[PDB]
C-alpha cells in the first residue's frame, strides 16, 4: 500500500492563506492522478481540486475556481494545495487521495490520514 | 448530472447478518462506473468495490456487489463489528467533479 | 445385455432427506445410469443444467456421479445455482461458479410438511466465512457475534449456528418445503464407470 | 556471454507512449532477455507471437530486438498483425508479411483517457498510398482531398492529416485507448547480441 503524509494544516484568518503538502510514496507518481477532497466537521465531504499523474491537468470545485491553486513535483514527489482568501465555510479536514487515473477521473483507493484546517477570527 | 442515493438499510442491524444496499441510478451509469467507500467516524475513508463488480486491495470477501443499468445493489454477507459504518455512492467518470451522495449508517441495536 | 440400473431410485424416493447443512452425498460407480427415466418425468417442476443437455445426457460415460440430496423452502430454491448468494448459498452450500450438471428439484408440501409444524429440517443461519464449493459443515459450536468468548455456551452475542424450519402444509409456496438432489460428473484416470443406456 | 538486464521494462513502463503516426523504435542489444518479466506481470494481455511461442522466448538468441511502442484504439489491435489491411494498418504501422514477433496489448484506458476530452494521441486520416513495412510517416504536410489547391492554408477539403481519437473513461469498452508494444526481431543469421537466460 502506498503511504500518504498529509502535512501543513494549522488556524488561518478569513481572507488568509495555507499551503497543504500531501508527501506519497509507493507508487510512479508520473503515472497516477492526485485528487483533494474536504469534509467540513460532522458534515459530507465535498471535493474541492485535483491533479493529473503528469503534473499539468488540475481542476477545482465551484466554491474554490480561482480561490485555490494545486501544484506538484516529481523531484520532491509531492502535491500542493495553495489556497488565498479562506471564508468560513472552507473549514474541514482535508484529505490526499490517490485516484486510480492518470487524468483526473476515476475513484480514489488510498487515503491520507487527513488535516485539520480552521478558519476562525 | 448523474443522482443516485435512495438509501433506506440504515435500520440498525445486529452484528452478523446478510445486509443489502441499494444504489438507484437515473441514467444508467456506463462501463458499471461505480464504487463503494466505507468509513468510520473519525478516520478516512476506505475503497471497498470499483467497477461496481471488482474488489479492491486489502478488502475482506465479506463485501461484494453488483448491478447494471439504472440499479446497483452492495450486498454484505455478514455483520463484524468494524462495518458498522458509513457507505458511499460514488458515481465517477463524467466531467470528474468526484461524487459523494448522502451515505448509509448502520448502527447496532 | 443392460444390467446394474443405478440406484437413482434410493436418492430420489428416501423416506427422510437431509438437512441443507447436513446434506448427504451419494456416489455413483459400477452401474448404467438411465437419466431418461428422471428427464421424462412429470412431477418435477425445476431441472437446470449448465453446460449439459438433458437429451445428450443419454450418450456419456463418467468416473462418479454425486447426489447431493438435501430439503430446502421455495425461496431457496433459486439459491442453487453457480454465482448465487443468500443465506442458504452462503452457509449451507456453494455450486462451483464454473458447475457442469444439473439441478433437480419438486414440491414436498405432502410429505415434508406437518399440521403443528415440521422442523425435522433445519439451516446454518450464522458462521464465521463462506464455505468452499462442495464442503460440509455440520459443527454446532456456538457463534461468537462478540468478541467476549462463548465456550459453547449461548447468550449475548452468543447463538447457535442453526435456525429451524417452520413447515406447515397451509404455508406459502416460497416456504413450503422442496427436495432438492444435486447431480454433478466428474472425471479421473480410474475407470470411467457411470454408462448411459445406449 | 553477458549478464546485464536491458531496458525492456522501460520499454513497457514508459510513461507516455507516442502518437501511431510517430511511434517509437529501441534497439535492444546486449541483452539477457528475460521475457519472465512479460508474461509474469498482471495484465499484459493478447501475448500474441508469429513464427515463435510465448514460451520459448528463453531458449533463443536474437541479433537485434526492435521494440516499437504506441498506442491505438482496442477495435484496432486486431490491425496489428501480418496481412492486415483497414485504417491503422495501411498508413501508420504496417507490419510486414512475414513477421517474426510478439505484438503485446494491454487496456490503457485508465491511463490514456480525459473525461474533458483526450486531444493528443493523433492518428494520420490520409495518405495517398499505403506504408511500407516499418516506415515512420512524421509528415505534417496538408492533403488535397477536393479540385482547390490548399497552398498552406487548411480548410474545406484541406484537412490536417493528424487528428485525436478523444479518449473519455466512459466510451465503449471497444475503442477506449489500447497501449501496443511490437517487439520485432530477426533469427539466425549474425551474431547473436541477445540471449535468453541460459
Amino acid at each position: 500500500e502506498v503511504q500518504l503524509l498529509d502535512s501543513g494544516g494549522g488556524l488561518v484568518q478569513p481572507g488568509g492563506s495555507l499551503r497543504l503538502s500531501c508527501a506519497v510514496s509507493g507508487f510512479t507518481f508520473s503515472n497516477y492522478a492526485m485528487n483533494w477532497v474536504r469534509q467540513t466537521p460532522g458534515k459530507e465531504l465535498e471535493w474541492v481540486s485535483a491533479i493529473s499523474g503528469t503534473g499539468d491537468d488540475t481542476h477545482y470545485a465551484d466554491s474554490v475556481r480561482g480561490r485555490f491553486t494545486i501544484s506538484s513535483d516529481n523531484s520532491k514527489n509531492t502535491v500542493y494545495l495553495q489556497m488565498n482568501s479562506l471564508r468560513v465555510e472552507d473549514t474541514a479536514i482535508y484529505y490526499c487521495a490517490k485516484a486510480i487515473s492518470r487524468y483526473p477521473w476515476g475513484c480514489l483507493d488510498y487515503w491520507g490520514q487527513g488535516t485539520l484546517v480552521t478558519v476562525s477570527s | 448530472e448523474i443522482v443516485l442515493t435512495q438509501s433506506p438499510g440504515t435500520l440498525s442491524l445486529s452484528p452478523g447478518e446478510r445486509a443489502t444496499l441499494s444504489c438507484r441510478a437515473s441514467q444508467s451509469v456506463s462501463n458499471s462506473y461505480l464504487a463503494w467507500y466505507q468509513q468510520k467516524p473519525g478516520q478516512a475513508p476506505r475503497l471497498l468495490i470499483y467497477g461496481a463488480s471488482s474488489r479492491a486491495t486489502g478488502i475482506p470477501d465479506r463485501f461484494s456487489g453488483s448491478g447494471s443499468g439504472t440499479d446497483f445493489t452492495l450486498t454484505i454477507s455478514r455483520l463484524e463489528p468494524e462495518d458498522f459504518a458509513v457507505y458511499y455512492c460514488q458515481q465517477y467518470g463524467t466531467s470528474p467533479r468526484l461524487t459523494f451522495g448522502g451515505g448509509t449508517k448502520v448502527e447496532i441495536k | 445385455n443392460i444390467t446394474n440400473l443405478c440406484p437413482f431410485d434410493e436418492v430420489f424416493n428416501a423416506t427422510r432427506f437431509a438437512s441443507v447443512y447436513a446434506w448427504n452425498r451419494k456416489r455413483i460407480s459400477n452401474c448404467v445410469a438411465d437419466y431418461s427415466v428422471l428427464y421424462n418425468l412429470a412431477p418435477f417442476f425445476t431441472f437446470k443444467c449448465y453446460g449439459v443437455s438433458p437429451t445428450k445426457l443419454n450418450d456419456l460415460c463418467f468416473t462418479n456421479v454425486y447426489a447431493d440430496s438435501f430439503v430446502i423452502r421455495g425461496d431457496e430454491v433459486r439459491q442453487i445455482a453457480p454465482g448465487q448468494t443468500g443465506n442458504i448459498a452462503d452457509y449451507n452450500y456453494k455450486l462451483p461458479d464454473d458447475f457442469t450438471g444439473c439441478v433437480i428439484a419438486w414440491n414436498s408440501n405432502k410429505l415434508d410438511s406437518k399440521v403443528s409444524g415440521n422442523y425435522n429440517y433445519l439451516y446454518r443461519l450464522f458462521r464465521k466465512s463462506n464455505l468452499k464449493p462442495f464442503e460440509r459443515d455440520i459443527s454446532t459450536e456456538i457463534y461468537q457475534a462478540g468478541n467476549k468468548p462463548c465456550n459453547g455456551v449461548a447468550g449475548f452475542n452468543c447463538y447457535f449456528p442453526l435456525r429451524s424450519y417452520s413447515f406447515r402444509p397451509t404455508y406459502g409456496v416460497g416456504h413450503q418445503p422442496y427436495r432438492v438432489v444435486v447431480l454433478s460428473f466428474e472425471l479421473l484416470h480410474a475407470p470411467a464407470t457411470v454408462c448411459g443406456p445406449k
